Parts: structure tokens; sequence; C-alpha cells
């Protein structure tokens, strides 16, 4: 009378075998809603920082993609001012075969290796002045992601 | 059923605001485009024809608190208006006087609130009210 087996399985697996550098906790009211913290990847300008992310599994999951957004301000070519994430598998390249775990490490990989080429000012800054873009990313990490 | 969490519901309303609805006589958007909390919104209502509100654009502030959309948003007019349910000195919308707010359901939205206020502008008790000069705004 509750959630589909897959969601129960994925929920319980997130809490039992956590992705390294990624914490995930269930919402206290919504069993499809999760509060995620991703550590800034080693050797990235986000290293040392912790970034809040929120995840929601819609009714049509896994036919429909999970919904994911940053809640911590971050300077990154694939993340906008409201925290929305541009990642293929969150829309276009989503298939039921993928899982929540795949999404989380992909986002983590995005932080480890930003893709300025993605069809914004941030991404454009990362192309023409990568050094300054990286130091700006580090600046915002100091300002927004250390508490 | 399945509840869509606040932040994701507000992202849906954000996208719908940008696409616009109907004849565009109401519209809404984020007050601050860097507000990751999605809390403060700007509403716009075009005063309806054949009322004392006609040909006037009304700006509003809509605040979606931590329990939105389980709880109704707070609404106030920036543009001065004489209208039942709207505090004539402050612009604040008295929820008990506006049925969408007094009988709030979590299926409602910023859009619905603005459409209701526009509909109420056409009511017999409002459409004939003498208005303040065009362009005036409340303080605070």
């Amino acid at each position: 009378a509750g959630l589909p087996r897959r969601i129960i399985k994925e929920t319980q697996r997130l809490l039992a075998e956590p992705v390294p550098g990624i914490k995930a906790e269930p919402d206290e009211s919504n069993a499809r809603y999760f509060h995620v913290v991703i550590a800034g990847p080693q050797d990235s300008p986000f290293e040392g920082g912790t970034f809040k992310l929120e995840l929601f599994l819609p009714e049509e999951y896994p036919m429909a993609a999970p919904k994911v957004r940053f809640m911590t301000k971050i300077y990154h070519p694939n993340v906008d001012k409201l925290g929305r994430i541009c990642l293929d598998i969150l829309k276009d390249k989503w298939s039921p075969a993928l899982q929540i775990r795949t999404v989380l490490l992909s986002i983590q990989a995005l932080l480890s290796a930003p893709n300025p080429g993605d069809p914004n000012d941030v991404a454009e800054q990362w192309k023409t002045n990568e050094a300054q873009a990286i130091e700006t990313a580090r600046a915002w990490t100091r300002l927004y992601a250390m508490n | 059923g399945v509840k869509v969490p606040r932040n994701f519901r507000l992202l849906e309303e954000l996208e719908e605001g940008q696409k616009g609805v109907g004849d565009g006589t109401v519209s809404w958007g984020l007050e601050d485009d860097e507000d990751m909390t999605l809390t403060r919104w700007t509403g716009m209502i075009i005063g309806p024809p054949r009322t004392n509100y006609e040909n006037r654009i009304y700006s509003l502030k809509v605040e979606c608190g931590p329990k939105y959309p389980e709880a109704p948003p707070s609404v106030r007019f920036v543009t001065k208006i004489n209208m039942n349910g709207i505090n004539n000195s402050s612009g604040m919308v008295d929820a008990r006087s506006i049925p969408v707010l007094a009988k709030w359901q979590n299926s409602y939205s910023i859009k619905v609130v603005l459409q209701e206020l526009r509909r109420l502008m056409m009511s017999k008790e409002n459409m004939k009210l003498p208005q303040p000069p065009e362009g005036q705004t409340y303080n605070n």
C-alpha cells in the first residue's frame, strides 16, 4: 500500500551504502524527498566546501527523471543562479535503467570537471578566462559553502 | 497522494510564469532572480475592462513562506487600490476577505491567487469604487 519496491530499495541503499563524499537523508514528511550534501571534489575549486542539494522522486519515477537542484550558491557553468542543474541524464538522456546513485556521482563528476561548452555568463567566463573563473568558483566556495 | 515539495512546486510556478498563461492579464515572477529560496515574488494584474480599475497595471508582492503551498502565500498590493479585502492604508490583502486565501487548498498557486483578485475586481462591490490617482504606491 506504499512505495514501489524500487524506491524502497533505492532509499534504503542510499542510507546503507552511501556514495563516498555524498550524504543523503530522507525528508521527515515526504518519503520521495531527500536532502543531499555533496563534498567539493578533491583538487577542484570546490574542495573543502559542502554543497546542499535537494532530490525529489516524482510520481512517474522511474519513467520520469528524478528532480535535483542545488540549494547552496555555486559558481559552475552547469548550475544556474537558482541552483538548477543542466545535465543530460536529468532530462534528455534519462532512462529507467539509471538510478539515483548514478545521478549523484554524475553531479559530483560535473563539479570535478566543469563543462563550459554546454549550450551563460559563467560558462562563457570559464571559456575565455578559466583561471579567473576557477578563482571565482573558489571565492564562492569560501563565501557560501563552508558552513 | 504524492506531494511535490515546496521548492520544486515553486520551480514549476517559475517556469509557468515565464511561459505566461491565458491572455497575459496576470503575470508573476521572482522579485530577486538570485533568490534560491524562491520566497518573494512580483505579481502583476491588468485591471479589468468596464471597471474603475480598467487600463491600470497593478503590482503586488507575493510571499511564499516555508510551508507553502500547504499554507497560503501572503499578498499585498504595491500599487494603490480601493478594493474590498485590501487594507486601504497598507495594501495588505486580508486573507479572510479573499475566498481563495480564506479557503486555501494546496492545489492552488500564485497564478490562482492573482486570477482571483482580478476576478474580484469585476465584482459589483468593487467595480464602482472610486480609485486613488494612477501610479501611487504604498510605503514599506
